[PDB]
């Protein structure tokens, strides 16, 4: 669903994310190669290490794609289109992937801004997360 | 649990910082607002219709703490979580009949509020270590569903 | 999604399944009920007994929201927009239970109708009762 | 498990009825097929890319039955699920790296093919048996995981 209330506070704690937005795109990512390092399978071909180049631009890239969702959150559907593609046609991503990766969004989001990660923000944001999640694995629905 | 000495290091170093009076009740409740369908199991509770009825409800931050005793109990007795669990996963097993995602979802909520408490501090490697841990409280919770 | 395909078998093993539609529903409730017994705090009103009248009669609302979610499955969203309001507000169903019960129900498809129970009839059935299940959780999301 | 004498009288009962040539390979398809990003993992196999190409090949088929030969194993022998399992659980857990929940999907599907195979014998107490046992088998291969 997402509602006129939560579509404001994921209008906004990006807001406040800024620049930043691949930053942290970069950190979720490394998190979840850590913790859930079952996700590693996906990326062969990525140094999956600390400092890595190849993560780091590719948080930028998850990160903007984020950010091309906040925009056109009442049309992810058309707007994700391609990435629909590339991860469930093409990558086959198992989609319990997306909870994983979802989930360390979060916690760096939170890691990040506790001022504005409030209890409904975190709320609006899961439900952001889930909404995208559905959206880039609705061609194996 | 495995928990190699440097992951170990780094669980036990966070807890001792942990407000196990205010942490236990940040969980609880996110997860009440973040996961509506478990307030199923507090209407017990009192008013919970808005999430901050929810986060100043005194039962919501009372059994909060019940849960981080249990997990401080766990995280320090990881040899077997499941010895240490088994009265508790009766309990809500067969007794309040919580599906075991629940203590998943939990858990992860608990990773949440202390990335949020810690913030830098919760490197992804500390978080690695907990995830472990956290996994390792829901499925010791969720075994006597077998 | 739903395709021009899944949608054409979906209308298919559903027209073959006909009049016991509702027996079906009550089997697949009753395999629920068993196979997770957690499920069965929802319904502590019911006599959960093998021949309960209250289960057979329940099977026949949830064959008759299949139906209804079959012709308007290109519009399921409105049309299950009040039992949606019902399961996840008024009743707060876990979404780990639409799971369970939808796989109750292909058992009780494929135990009935096995020459129309093809794999990719499976997956067309599987998909639509999934899509089903969204919808019943959205207010959640 | 537990399996009480009577689940057990049963489910003992369909397995020696159960086409272990083409069962395991109608219940390893129909994953593949119902659940497409499994196919991942067999893309050394051939073509999968319809599903009929999924259910007349041979590596499908041959590989299917391997699955129940493990499965066969661990039906009769509740006792320790999770010795029987161990080798398989390292090779699918850290070595292919398969999340567990597939591991509920196969179980799940492997339930709705033993119900296409059986019809009306496949009655839901005797399907409630089956789930134990599944479960049983998702919990034991996902065991290294920890
Ligand atoms: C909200 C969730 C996520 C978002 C928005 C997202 C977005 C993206 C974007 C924007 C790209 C590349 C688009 C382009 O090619 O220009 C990408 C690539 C990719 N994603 Fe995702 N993704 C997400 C989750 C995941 C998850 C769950 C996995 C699996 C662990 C995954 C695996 C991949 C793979 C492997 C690639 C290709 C990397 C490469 O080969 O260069 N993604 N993703
Ligand atoms: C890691 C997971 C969890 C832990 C450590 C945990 C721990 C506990 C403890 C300490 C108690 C009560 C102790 C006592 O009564 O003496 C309890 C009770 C209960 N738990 Fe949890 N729990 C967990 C997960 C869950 C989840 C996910 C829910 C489901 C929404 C849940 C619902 C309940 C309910 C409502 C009770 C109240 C018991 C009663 O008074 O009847 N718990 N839990
Ligand atoms: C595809 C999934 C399902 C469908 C289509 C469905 C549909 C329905 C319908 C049609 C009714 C009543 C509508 C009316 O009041 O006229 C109903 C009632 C109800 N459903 Fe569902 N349902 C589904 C799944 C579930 C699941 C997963 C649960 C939880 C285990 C559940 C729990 C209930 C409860 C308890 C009621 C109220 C029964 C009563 O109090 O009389 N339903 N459902
Ligand atoms: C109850 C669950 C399962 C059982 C009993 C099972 C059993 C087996 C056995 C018997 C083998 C190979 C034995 C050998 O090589 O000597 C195997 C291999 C493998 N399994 Fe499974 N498996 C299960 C679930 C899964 C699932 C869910 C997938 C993931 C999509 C999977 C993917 C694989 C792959 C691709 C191999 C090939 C191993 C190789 O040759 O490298 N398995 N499984």
């Amino acid at each position: 669903v997402l509602s006129p209330a939560d579509k404001t506070n994921v209008k906004a704690a990006w807001g406040k994310v800024g620049a930043h937005a691949g930053e942290y795109g970069a950190e979720a990512l490394e998190r979840m190669f850590l913790s859930f390092p079952t996700t590693k399978t996906y990326f062969p071909h990525f140094d999956l290490s600390h400092g890595s180049a190849q993560v780091k631009g590719h948080g930028k890239k998850v990160a903007d794609a984020l950010t091309n969702a906040v925009a056109h959150v009442d049309d992810m559907p058309n707007a994700l289109s391609a990435l629909s593609d590339l991860h469930a046609h093409k990558l086959r991503v198992d989609p319990v992937n997306f909870k994983l990766l979802s989930h360390c969004l979060l916690v760096t989001l939170a890691a990040h801004l506790p001022a504005e990660f409030t209890p409904a923000v975190h709320a609006s944001l899961d439900k952001f997360l889930a909404s995208v999640s559905t959206v880039l694995t609705s061609k194996y629905r | 649990v495995h928990l190699t000495p440097e992951e170990k290091s780094a669980v036990t170093a966070l807890w001792g910082k942990v407000n196990v009076d205010e942490v236990g009740g940040e969980a609880l409740g996110r997860l009440l607002v973040v996961y509506p369908w478990t307030q199923r199991f507090f209407e017990s509770f009192g008013d919970l219709s808005t999430p901050d009825a929810v986060m100043g409800n005194p039962k919501v931050k009372a059994h909060g703490k019940k849960v981080l005793g249990a997990f401080s109990d766990g995280l320090a007795h990881l040899d077997n979580l499941k010895g240490t669990f088994a009265t508790l996963s009766e309990l809500h097993c067969d007794k309040l009949h919580v599906d075991p995602e629940n203590f998943r979802l939990l858990g992860n909520v608990l990773v949440c509020v202390l990335a949020h408490h810690f913030g830098k501090e919760f490197t992804p490697p500390v978080q690695a270590a907990y995830q472990k841990v956290v996994a390792g409280v829901a499925n010791a919770l969720a075994h006597k569903y077998h």
